[PDB]
RNA sequence: CCUUUUAAUUGAUUAUGCUGACUUUAGUCCCGAUAAACUACAGUUCUGCUUAAACUGAGGAGUCAAGUAGGUACAAACCGUACAAGGAUUAAUU
């Protein structure tokens, strides 16, 4: 829990080789976000991977970049 | 089954050695070679790491420039 | 901020796509009207090659 | 993102049936066929409903001779009389005393 | 892996490494390395280095020691550190930072002067001197043990080389020590030494904990630990005649500095001359054809220990002011700023 | 109609700019008891 | 007549600031600097036909502008002061007749309008006004401004603002002393509550 | 010294990856036609080759100078030579030491609670 | 551990012809196909240097029998391969590609790097003569029949070294004991052209491009490797 | 200082002593069950298991626990989250 006060740090204390990623149900709960956001006219996907300083309107890129 | 006794401070030492000469010579040697036999090649670029890594080069820099017989850089154009 | 450039929707063209709307291949009037008219060779050559 | 989230743990959304859902109060599915509601609408509505068909969502209309889906166009709890006599089966569960 | 790699064992070998067998053969490896060497046959002296604030730290003690007083005290006495004193008897002298500080601004001076001196061409000066610094870091998750493998690996050897030496391993926690000598190189190369000839000297490790988590089992408890460590290591810079005497008498070549010329030679980046130009520094079979050369020569008393150093000095020299002037170049500026810049 | 009135003029009414924030929200003294006493 | 220039340079600033797409390099910051430069010019012109030269202002976009020019190409070709040594900066000034200071200046000028792009850009995606004066600017940034990228494995994001920023505000905060400060699970002093004054009545 | 790779200083170069094994020195210079080169394309353009002159698919072109050397890259940066987009880079450092100043190396690498890739 | 006991208990013993990916046998051959279909779509994959090895002969394998073109060997691809993408690039490019191509269609290169995560070494599977490959390929056929040519006229060592060689490939003209003059009359159809027995003022003409013919006009779509995207890892969030 | 006194309970290599710190064992034991790709011109990797309908007049067949266990930037933070009339009759505005 939050407040830590649950056994939960017994298990930690020992290796693991790996742990499951949920991939799949986090990328249905990220398309849903994704959808609910498009359908009003936002690709939050294309923002989230935007360089820090880069500006691209529309659905655009270094594809646009090159055949431009 | 455990230890009889304690293992001395020299034996320890002795031991540090030992694994020092065979960690070196077992992986570290080896992973040197590789590396700098790698830099005959462009560095690898991450398309994962695209945000915020710099553009991809080829270039690898000379890092001694008392030894460079060459120009370090070009004169103003105008 | 939002303007952007300005094009011309002129050239009429069929698309063909696959169950999920990805272009497959794009005719004009003229391909269209010579494939109209040398289908009833292709029937023939279809029964052939079966 | 409105009500297409939800913005807590919950993971599957639970919504009560709207009031036009509802029968009592609720809008009627031939209403849009009366005099009164055409007199209304004018030339600002349009009451048919199936002018409303996203084109994107529904398929083409079957053949009711042929085997098809329920769900694809009727859209309410009945079978429709144009859809031809259904076999009923009952299941043999005793098939070694016969 | 080729799993027939000979890997070494510094105490016992199938030829015999007894310890009489020890002793003989490490005179022989002491006679060949003394052995390789070359000497000037001609200095005119043999200026050795001194640490002044060392110096004074050392008589201000012994004064304190032999006269029980503070030097220049004669009413009342020395008293030294107890419990719970909040003052330093010695706060008056330096700290060894402050002392290394002293010993840059010394060798800075020196250095000046020396450039105004007639026959410094012709004096020895030995292996000691030039500046150092002593860079810390804190709270490395590591212990003893592994600190002593990846400070065991770089000891000695060029800053550039140490970081290639670290960057090899793909070892997580070695990113500490990573970020301690980028920064160091950094920081040196900011406040104006000659990063091409800094080497790692030493290191030193100090604790500081380890944090410790319970691990429940059968039929007891445990206490897994998570150690914390610090480590100093001591950067040098060489002077010039250490630097000559060292990479073109002895052929300690840093390997980083070889690899850079073998890959612009590859690379076609320099004229046919730099063959001939690196020669002295290219390859292990060019580097021992080369020293055999210079004992050849020194043994006919042709070669010129004295003028092979100040030609080496000067080449080094002029390479990096035509850098500088170069890189003030790019940038379009005047003729005064640029003359300006030398002064 | 009258619920506007716990945001109009202040910083979380949207229909403004800084500089009218700022000048809505300088403020006076506070009412002094003598001053009370008279009311 | 002076309020309606001043709208409209703004309106310029940011919509110049947006043109470019892709990234946005020490290049292009020369452009759009040149070209608020111009616009100032010719409201001066139009000013002047029924002082924005004289200003301080003006001077430093001509100081910027100086600067920039003793830029090399590849410098130009950059987008992030990340690999702008010390001794490099130091040149630049020495070439340009100014000061360093004027020097991270231009830099630090480069570094904002990275992040300004970034944030007008998710405010244009997401389809909310714009601010339109500093004031405004101002009092949205405070909460609405982004600063950073996170990144996995622990690796840095480099933000030469944010540096500057971090560095200044542990100058600030530093030694500040908690004395007074009431903490959870310290004990606090009765009397010198009872004494000591309080700024915050 | 005229050959280039006897001249103690070299012109601004230019490296392009990407070429086939039939591209020769003259179907470079073609492709960089309307550019200024440091000379004749037999001194001008160096593919490189290994130990038995097979073709690396890399190649050395000069120009006479940074600026032209930069334009030419511009505008031809992943343009097509024998139906295949070739990739140019500068090739020569600035002076400046840009490696001295690394990056910050991450002291918190989870690898166990983070998402795979390939760095 | 010890390094030195991997000589220990590797004296004496032979390497495996394959090796063995984790799982069962099944589930190894599962894995080595889905990587193959994987890199018969992509022209290069990154991998581990031993499993780049190992999946090389597969690759290997799928262009030999693909190219035999018999019921036979079409069954033994179908067996290898999964996808219809996959079956459609293999046969409409990389056959025709390698039609004049004997053997050896593919390339492993050591990137010479470790993993960051995991300390792993790093290498590239492709096929070989794609555009963007690491290096270029050799010729074949009446391609590297004007190479030697081309060789053999550049300087006599060239002449020398390719003398007997040449007597084979049709290079020497016997009459008069040098080597031939127009080497397009050694040109012969190949497979991967189209048989001519078959034998520009349109609105919509296709232009010529490179790579594929390209339409005279604009629709605004991304590439196919951009149409459709995702994020490449959503993050798990720790629970405390 | 010296002198006299002190009831200090006044001298610790040892009580499998007590409270702790830090070594040796040792860089040794410990790493749970199936995995790939995300592309130089279209697509549908493979596997384990099968209640995954969410208005159709019906609160969608339970209890209990989480003293808020699937919200949110590759966060073990900050902030936010259980509406019994379900509020967007929002087929609106544009």
């Amino acid at each position: 829990n939050k407040v830590r006060t649950d056994k939960k740090e017994r298990k930690r204390a020992f290796p693991q080789r790996g742990f499951w990623k949920k991939q799949n149900f986090l990328q249905v709960k990220n398309n849903t976000v994704r959808l609910a956001f498009a359908v009003q006219g936002v690709d939050l996907l294309k923002l989230k991977r935007l360089r820090w300083g880069e500006v691209r309107k529309g659905n655009t890129g270094w594809w646009t970049d090159d055949y431009r | 089954a455990v230890p009889k006794g304690k293992r001395s401070k020299h034996k320890c030492k002795q031991r540090q050695l030992i694994y020092f000469f065979d960690q070196f010579d077992g992986v570290f040697k080896r992973r040197r070679e590789s590396f700098y036999r790698s830099f005959y090649n462009p560095p690898y670029f991450s398309k994962q790491t695209e945000q915020t890594s710099l553009p991809p080069s080829v270039l690898r820099p000379f890092r001694f420039p008392g030894f460079w017989p060459g120009r370090f850089a070009f004169k103003m154009a105008s | 901020l939002r303007e952007t450039e300005e094009r011309s929707a002129t050239r009429t063209v069929m698309c063909v796509t696959d169950f999920a709307q990805r272009p497959l291949m794009f005719l004009g009037k003229d391909d269209f009207r010579a494939l109209r008219e040398n289908l009833p060779r292709i029937k023939e050559e279809l029964k052939a090659f079966k | 993102t409105k009500h297409n989230l939800t913005y807590s743990g919950r993971v599957r959304a639970f919504k009560p049936p709207s009031a036009a859902q509802r029968w009592e109060m609720g809008e009627s599915k031939y209403a849009w066929r009366l005099p009164i509601p055409n007199l209304l609408a004018g030339d600002e509505m349009q009451l048919n409903p199936a002018l409303r068909i996203d084109e994107s969502t529904t398929q083409m209309f079957p053949d009711f001779s042929k085997p098809f889906f329920h769900n694809a166009h009727f859209n309410f709890s009945w079978k429709p009389e144009e859809v031809p006599f259904q076999q009923t089966v009952k299941l043999d569960i005793t098939p070694w005393r016969r | 892996p080729n799993t027939k790699r000979r890997i070494r064992d510094p105490f016992w070998r199938r030829s015999g490494w007894w310890r009489w067998r020890q002793q003989e053969v490490k005179a022989m490896n002491r006679s060949r390395a003394f052995r390789r060497h070359l000497f000037p046959r001609f200095t005119t002296e043999t200026v050795s280095f001194v640490d002044a604030a060392e110096a004074e730290a050392k008589r201000f003690k012994e004064i304190v020691a032999e006269t029980g007083r503070y030097p220049g005290q004669t009413v009342n006495f020395f008293v030294p550190k107890v419990e719970g004193a909040k003052l330093d008897p010695f706060a008056a002298l330096p700290s060894r930072q402050k002392r290394l500080k002293l010993r840059r601004k010394a060798v800075r001076e020196a250095e000046e002067a020396e450039k105004a001196r007639e026959d410094a061409d012709f004096v020895w000066r030995g292996k000691g001197g030039g500046r150092v610094w002593e860079e810390r870091k804190a709270n490395i998750p590591l212990g003893k043990k592994k600190l002593l493998l990846y400070c065991t690996i770089i000891k000695g050897l060029q800053i550039t080389d140490a970081i290639d030496w670290l960057s090899s391993l793909c070892l997580h926690r070695v990113n500490y020590l990573l970020n301690l000598l980028n920064a160091s190189r950094k920081k040196i190369h900011e406040q104006g030494g000659d990063i091409s000839r800094v080497y790692v000297e030493s290191y030193m490790l100090n604790i500081q904990g380890q944090i410790k988590r319970p691990q429940f089992r059968l039929r007891m408890v445990n206490l897994i630990k998570t150690w914390k460590f610090a480590v100093v290591l001591r950067f040098r810079e060489y002077p010039m005649d250490e630097y000559f005497h060292k990479l073109f008498i002895l052929k300690h070549v840093p390997r980083s500095l070889t690899t850079d010329m073998r890959l612009a030679l590859a690379g076609q980046r320099v004229g046919l001359h730099a063959v001939r130009d690196w020669y002295p520094f290219l390859d292990s079979k060019t580097r021992f054809f080369h020293r055999k050369r210079l004992k050849w020569l020194d043994r006919t008393r042709q070669f010129d220990y004295c003028l092979a150093r100040r030609v080496f000095k000067s080449k080094y020299e002029e390479n990096c002011r035509r850098r500088k002037i170069q890189v003030l170049q790019a940038r379009g500026a005047s003729d005064a700023v640029i003359e300006e810049a030398n002064l | 109609r009258g619920i506007d009135e716990l945001w109009k003029g202040s910083y979380l009414d949207p229909t403004i700019g800084a500089k009218q924030k700022e000048a809505n929200a300088v403020a006076g003294d506070a009412w002094p008891a003598c001053l009370l006493r008279m009311k | 007549k002076q309020g309606l220039l001043a709208s409209r340079f703004y309106r310029f600033l940011v919509i110049s600031l947006m043109e470019k797409e892709g990234t946005f390099t020490y290049y292009d910051f020369y452009v759009w600097r040149k070209g608020c430069l111009a616009y100032l010019k010719a409201a001066e012109e139009e000013m002047q036909g029924i002082r924005p030269s004289t200003s301080p202002e003006f001077k430093e976009m001509e100081l910027h502008l100086k600067i920039l020019s003793h830029f090399t190409p590849e410098e130009l070709s950059r987008d992030t002061a990340e690999h702008f040594t010390s001794a490099a900066i130091k040149n630049i000034a020495k070439a340009a007749e100014t000061s360093v200071k004027n020097v991270k200046n231009v830099l630090l000028g480069h570094a904002i309008a990275l992040t300004d792009r970034t944030w007008y850009m998710r405010l244009m995606e997401m389809q909310r006004p714009i601010p339109q004066s500093v004031e405004d600017y101002l009092l949205l940034a405070e909460t609405d401004r982004p600063y950073m990228i996170r990144l996995p494995y622990g690796e840095k994001f480099y933000n030469y603002e944010l540096e500057e920023a971090l560095a200044k505000k542990r100058a600030s905060e530093r030694h500040k002393s908690q004395r007074d400060v009431p903490r959870l699970g310290r004990k606090q002093h009765r009397i010198r509550r009872l004494f000591v004054p309080n700024a915050r009545v | 010294t005229e050959p280039i790779s006897h001249m103690q200083e070299k012109p601004a170069t230019l490296r392009l990856r990407g070429l086939p094994y039939r591209t020769t020195a003259e179907d470079i210079a073609n492709f960089f036609e309307g550019y200024s080169l440091a000379g004749p394309p037999d001194e001008a353009i160096q593919l490189h080759r290994r130990m038995d002159g097979r073709p690396t698919g890399w190649a050395s072109v000069y120009f006479e100078s940074e600026q032209e050397a930069r334009r030419a890259k511009q505008d031809k940066h992943r343009s097509y030579l024998h139906g295949r987009y070739i990739e140019i880079f500068i090739n020569f450092e600035t002076g400046e030491l840009e490696w001295i100043h690394q990056p910050q190396l991450s002291e918190n690498v989870n690898r166990k609670h983070h998402g795979k890739d390939n760095r | 551990g010890w390094s030195k006991v991997v000589n220990f208990l590797n004296k004496g013993v032979q390497r495996r012809p394959h090796r063995r990916l984790p799982g069962q046998p099944h589930h190894q051959w599962n894995m080595l196909k889905t990587q193959l279909d994987q890199l018969v779509r992509s022209d290069r994959l990154e991998l581990t240097l031993p499993r780049a090895h190992e999946l090389q002969q597969y690759a290997e394998e799928l262009v030999h029998f693909a190219k035999q073109n018999t019921p036979e060997s079409s069954l033994i691809v179908e067996s290898m391969i999964f996808t219809p993408a996959a079956r459609r690039k293999l046969f409409h490019e990389l056959c025709p590609l390698y039609a004049n191509r004997p053997f050896f269609y593919t390339r492993v290169v050591n990137q010479h790097r470790l993993r960051m995560r995991d300390a792993a070494p790093m290498a590239y599977l492709e096929f070989v003569d794609r555009p963007g490959e690491i290096r270029p390929a050799r010729p074949v056929g009446f391609e590297r029949k004007q190479a030697i040519w081309e060789e053999m006229q550049a300087t006599r060592r060239g002449r020398r070294q390719w003398w007997n060689h040449a007597k084979k490939l049709g290079l020497i003209d016997e009459e008069t004991g040098d080597v031939i003059s127009d080497i397009n009359a050694l040109r012969r159809p190949s497979a991967a052209e189209w048989e001519e027995s078959d034998s520009s003022p349109s609105p919509y003409k296709m232009v010529a491009a490179p790579k594929r013919a390209l339409e005279p006009f604009f629709v605004d779509l991304p590439p196919p490797t951009e149409r459709y995207r995702k994020q490449r890892y959503v993050f798990k969030r720790f629970d405390p």
